[PDB]
């Protein structure tokens, strides 16, 4: 049914998400965002970047490039990206 | 321009240069070196040396081979002459440099020194394939080469698809058309999603049907449809599967075969649309001829 | 692939013979960690955790009381 | 509080050391990586062929299912975690002790004041003010994206004879019979 | 802001001394004492 | 330099500038508070978000549509699917393979060694030799 080409585009998504969780947080630490506003800010901007990724790079068809796309873009690698955001936010708040 | 890298690596992992005409092979040889020395960025060392040995084989195919010795000298530096690629390369070098057969014996006992698994199994599998390639030319031509493969095949290495595929090709060329079905079925067994072993396994059944009785003809053409439908199911723009389905259904011409004829005609007009290049000329002829 | 197309389209006659249980179980595996290890001292609903959000009661509110 | 320009000499060396020891760990696991008769590999190969004809080739062999089995039966019959994190805790507790490094942006609970402020012997300082070890406790969890971005990557005969006798009529897969329906189920 | 910051960088660009300017370790203690409030006048 | 690396360098410079300006502004809100005995937001914010949006567009404009060269022919004839990623359904994957004149099974189909020996013995005879 499916081939072993999902790994490549999955890796591209992972690179995009990783590179969009260490400039968020750093920006938050530059603005001296406080405890809960920071988390709400991160959730809003991170899901916005996921949506614009679904629109722009993926051509409005999450299927045909991932299987179960709502599971794979949004919920997968979410607790591996809140923590990188926390690291960058702590690094930014201390400068 | 990295698109040339894409073309070269596709030719590499497909080994399509083996099936090249001398004109396009000369074009490949000429256009290799310019990128080889110009576009040196983003290309890994292993790909560097793989391209080097592809150029070695291209030169050995080509008329002049002094650059073959030069390239072999450049590529000798890493992993010497004990790697299976290097062993095959130097065996070919000694076969072509003087048209002397001697390399075989310096290979032969080498195979008899590899029984103790000093290297991987793919190593001396490849060495066995090359020495069969040597010996089919040493005694110019015979059917016994198939026998050699079988005695090399059955005890030692069933898994290798390439050997069974060459056995099936030799059987199909002038031999029996029945054992080729078994060989292709095995090649299908090892590689589950091969979409070109179903086209061959349908073509061989079609060829077996054309000289059969009417009930056996019906059975064989039914099996050809059931085997070509998987080439349809594993690829959309695959030319030969669609052409074969259309041809056999045209030969039968039944009502639901007529449905398949309409669908296959639409798909073959899709293939012969000018997105595809030089496969339109072999699809449109079969479409508009009859 | 013109060659095979040509040889197949025409005629040739030549030969030579010669499920909710998983959810509940994963909930138990999610709840064992909470009960056993995070509930030692690292969870609120203790009174010693809402102390930094309590008021002072502003005792005097009209008085100064200077002294020596 | 008013801390004085010790952010650099604590935050930057710790992050550099974690990145470099991660790279060294990857290289060392690469170098360390964490049958001799032909008959041995031959029998292993035949065993694997039986396995794949059970799983891989036992799907689209509709006519050839019966013919194979006679031939088959006749031929057949955590240091990585423990070393570097302890070493880094040792180094951090040696070089960086009795300091206040920063304040976190989010309020923890008081047991985290117990865990994180080991350097200082005060009693009401805060929960949000942390010693240097806290910077390690976060940098362990959050360094995965940085590692990704910089570029990093990750006796015998009887049993299979019994399964050979088991697989005779276990499942003849309905393939090369229903394929016309599935082709006509799509490509519309 | 861009002009003043870039001119400040350009003026201090020269005077290796670059690595020691990056070091920020190398000092007069009077500014250190005045920054922490250590320096004071006691009126008796 | 095309748009992606340009936007990386510009984003890095803008973010560093905004970070230094925020460092300066937030340092003299405690020092200045101390100088009074314990007694530029908008432009800085807009600059910082401009840098962030530049970085995001620099990460998104690093994707180029896939364009190929045919294996057989020698003219350009760029065979473009107009896609950014690679399909997961095996039908479309083998489709994008078949539009190029190659076959992924490769060695099993061509059996390179045997036809290699036969053709390299053949190549001596032909006219280009
Ligand atoms: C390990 C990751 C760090 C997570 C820390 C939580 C950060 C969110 C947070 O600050 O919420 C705090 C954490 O107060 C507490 O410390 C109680 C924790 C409540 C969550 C427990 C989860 C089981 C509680 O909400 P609050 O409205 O009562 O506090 C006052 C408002 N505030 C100043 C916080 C804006």
């Amino acid at each position: 049914n499916a081939t072993a080409n999902v790994v490549d585009n999955k890796k591209r998504l992972l690179f995009v998400q990783d590179s969009s969780a260490l400039v968020l947080g750093l920006v938050a630490g530059f603005l001296q965002i406080e405890s809960v506003h920071g988390f709400i800010w991160f959730l809003i901007l991170y899901n916005l970047i996921n949506v614009i990724y679904i629109v722009w790079i993926c051509q409005l068809q999450p299927g045909k490039f991932y299987q179960s796309p709502l599971h794979d873009i949004f919920f997968e690698s979410f607790f591996r990206e809140i923590t990188g955001f926390v690291m960058a936010w702590t690094f930014g708040y201390a400068l | 321009k990295d698109l040339v890298r894409e073309k070269l690596l596709t030719i590499m992992n497909t080994k399509a240069y083996t099936q090249f005409n001398p004109e396009q092979l000369l074009q490949l040889e000429n256009e290799m070196k310019i990128y080889m020395k110009s576009g040196d960025s983003a290309l890994t060392e292993g790909n560097y040396f793989f391209l080097m040995e592809m150029l070695f084989y291209v030169l050995v195919y080509r008329n002049q081979d002094v650059d073959a010795q030069v390239v072999y000298n450049t590529l000798r530096d890493r992993l010497g002459e004990n790697s299976y690629k290097m062993v095959i390369m130097k065996a070919t070098l000694l076969q072509i440099n003087g048209n002397d057969k001697g390399a075989i014996e310096y290979l032969e006992n080498l195979l008899n020194d590899d029984l103790e698994y000093e290297t991987d199994f793919v190593t001396y599998v490849s060495i066995a394939k090359k020495l069969i390639a040597i010996k089919t030319t040493s005694k110019n031509l015979s059917q016994e080469s198939v026998l050699k493969e079988v005695v090399a095949l059955t005890d030692k290495f069933p898994l290798d698809a390439e050997l069974w595929w060459y056995a099936s090709e030799i059987y199909f060329e002038m031999g029996q058309f029945e054992k080729a079905c078994y060989c292709l079925e095995q090649v299908l067994c090892i590689t589950p999603f091969n979409y070109a072993c179903f086209g061959r396994l349908s073509e061989t059944l079609y060829y077996e049907a054309l000289r059969s009785k009417k009930q056996t003809k019906t059975e064989l053409l039914e099996k050809a449809l059931k085997n070509a439908l998987r080439s349809v199911e594993l690829s959309e723009l695959y030319l030969k599967g669609w052409a074969l389905v259309n041809i056999i259904s045209r030969e039968l011409g039944r009502n639901k075969q007529n449905d398949l004829i309409k669908l296959s005609a639409s798909k073959l007009k899709e293939i012969s649309a000018k997105s595809n290049n030089k496969d339109k000329i072999t699809a449109e002829l079969i479409l508009n001829k009859i | 692939e013109w060659a095979k197309h040509l040889l197949d389209t025409k005629y040739i006659e030549k030969y030579n013979i010669q499920m909710f249980m998983y959810i509940v179980f994963q909930g138990v595996l999610m709840y064992i960690g909470y009960r056993k290890l995070n509930s030692m001292g690292l969870i609120p609903n203790a009174k010693g955790d809402w102390l930094p959000w309590e008021r002072i009661a502003h005792y005097n509110n009209g008085l100064q009381w200077f002294s020596d | 509080l008013l801390d004085d320009q010790l952010k650099y000499w604590v935050l930057l060396p710790i992050s550099i050391v974690m990145v470099l020891t991660g790279v060294l760990k990857q290289y060392i696991m690469t170098l360390i990586t964490g049958a001799q008769p032909r008959v041995k590999l031959t029998e292993w190969q035949y065993l694997q062929w039986a396995q794949l004809l059970i799983g891989n080739g036992g799907n689209l062999s509709s006519d050839a299912f019966a013919a194979k089995k006679e031939f088959l039966v006749k031929d057949l019959t955590n240091m990585a975690s423990f070393i570097p994190q302890t070493i880094i805790m040792w180094w951090v507790n040696h070089f960086f002790a009795g300091f206040i490094l920063m304040q976190l942006p989010f309020p923890l609970t008081a047991k985290f004041k117990e865990m994180l402020q080991t350097g200082i012997i005060c009693q009401d300082l805060d929960v949000r003010w942390v010693s240097s070890i806290s910077w390690y406790f976060i940098s362990v969890l959050g360094l995965n994206p940085v590692y990704n971005l910089i570029g990093l990557n990750d006796q015998v005969d009887k049993a299979m004879h019994a399964m050979a006798n088991d697989l005779t009529i276990i499942q003849h897969e309905t393939c090369l019979d229903n394929v016309e329906q599935r082709v006509l189920k799509q490509y519309m | 802001r861009l002009t003043t910051n870039w001119n400040r960088l350009i003026n201090l660009l020269k005077e290796p001394g670059r690595v020691f300017t990056k070091l920020l370790a190398l000092k007069d203690t009077t500014v250190s004492d005045l920054k922490f409030g250590f320096a004071k006048i006691l009126i008796v | 330099s095309f748009v992606s690396k340009l936007l990386y360098t510009v984003s890095a410079l803008v973010l560093f500038h905004s970070g230094f300006s925020s460092y300066e502004f937030h340092h003299l809100l405690k020092l200045n508070s101390l100088n009074n005995a314990q007694g530029l937001p908008k432009d800085i914010m807009y600059e910082t978000y401009a840098g962030l949006i530049l970085f995001v567009l620099a990460v998104f404009t690093s994707f180029e549509k896939l364009q190929y060269l045919p294996i057989e022919s020698n003219d350009g004839k760029i065979i473009s699917q107009g896609n950014y990623l690679k399909e997961i359904a095996l039908n479309k994957a083998t489709n994008v393979d078949n539009l190029i004149g190659s076959n992924p099974n490769g060695e099993i189909i061509f059996t390179p060694s045997f036809v290699d020996v036969h053709m390299k013995r053949k190549i001596c005879r032909e006219w280009a030799s």
